[PDB]
């Protein structure tokens, strides 16, 4: 179908296009303020780092993979392409858990919050967790794999249904038990107890931005963990390609989020245009 | 014959062949680019591909997996 074949190139194509200037449009703009260099705007500019290189690397060659029906790269540039996609997929909900526990604890000691999570501590957190996303990313695929296929055109990693799950579990539920836990603290915090407003505002901001991910994102780990345990609840390709494509486009959703709820971003996102 | 067909994380389930089926195949189906359902039991020819498909062609013994 040539009329399916270009709708889904242009939508596409302006999906991830809009992703990539958003994503570099936040980056700028926390990057072009010296006030507003702190270890929160640390981890929002890693969150949109990691969501720009999966846009700018997996976006094309997924849509791609869907434009054409198959994989017209190199083998090795499909192991490539696969690892980067399971590496930024579990690096962006990782930053989400590492600014879940930057607001838990902003919310909690509003005062002594400086003298908890100082900068030495933040930077320690992001690399513990970039190299925690890079260990469950790589090995789990890698270390335990089937032979590759005969075919070239073939790009799955391990076709056994234990990787997926344990994929699934290892890089979407442990970060969103925790996330659900702990904004279920800071919620339950904000309810009942100047800086306070201001914590609590980016706390707001960063709660929108991390119920949009899970609401976005629980249908990809909600149908295939289902296709896996038994091999018949397949409901279509239909679901398979909303669900995919419905959590990529949430990678790229976040710029839109950032100034609806924070005014200061807006007022950033305008002085840089 | 015995060719296993479905695979999950319990195990793997192998039964015979009935009459007229005396191949095992493994065929690739491109869902999602990151689901390849693949499908793999009896055959009495294993089919050619089509939808961009691509299919494993074996002898016996459960083979290739």
């Amino acid at each position: 179908n040539i009329s399916k074949a270009i709708l889904l190139g242009v939508i596409l194509g302006g999906l991830i296009l809009f992703g990539v200037l958003g994503n570099i449009l936040v980056i700028l703009s926390v990057a072009c303020h010296r006030h507003l260099h702190s270890v929160t705007h640390y981890y929002i500019v890693n969150l949109a780092v990691a969501d720009l290189l999966l846009t700018s690397t997996v976006l094309p060659f997924s849509a791609i993979f869907e434009v054409l029906g198959y994989w017209a790269f190199g083998r090795v540039f499909c192991n490539i392409w696969a690892a980067v996609d399971v590496l930024c997929c579990t690096a962006s909900i990782m930053g989400l858990c590492i600014i879940s526990i930057d607001r838990y604890i902003g919310v909690s000691y509003p005062l002594r919050y400086p003298t908890i999570v100082t900068q030495r501590r933040g930077l320690m957190a992001l690399l513990c967790v970039w190299a925690l996303s890079l260990v469950i990313s790589i090995g789990p695929l890698f270390g335990w794999r089937q032979p590759a296929p005969e075919d070239e055109t073939i790009c799955q990693i391990n076709e056994e249904p234990g990787y997926v799950l344990f994929s699934a579990l290892g890089s979407f539920y442990l970060p969103l038990a925790i996330i659900l836990v702990m904004y279920c603290r800071v919620y339950v915090v904000a309810k009942r107890e100047l800086k306070f407003s201001r914590e609590k505002k980016a706390a707001k901001t960063l709660g929108i931005v991390v119920g949009c991910f899970v609401l976005c994102w629980l249908p990809f780990f909600l149908v295939m963990p289902i296709g896996s345990f038994f091999p018949d609840f397949k409901p279509s390709e239909t679901v398979f390609k909303i669900v995919f494509w419905l959590g990529y486009l949430n990678s790229c959703i976040n710029p839109i989020i950032y100034p609806c709820s924070s005014q200061e971003f807006k007022k950033a996102f305008q002085n840089v245009l | 014959l015995t060719c296993v067909t479905k695979n999950t994380i319990f195990g793997i389930t192998t039964e015979n062949c009935p009459a007229g089926q005396n191949l095992c195949f493994k065929r690739w189906h491109y869902v999602i680019p990151r689901y390849t359902e693949i499908t793999r039991g009896c055959a009495a020819t294993c089919p050619i591909p089509e939808n961009y498909d691509s299919i494993h062609c074996c002898k016996t013994d459960k083979c290739n997996e």
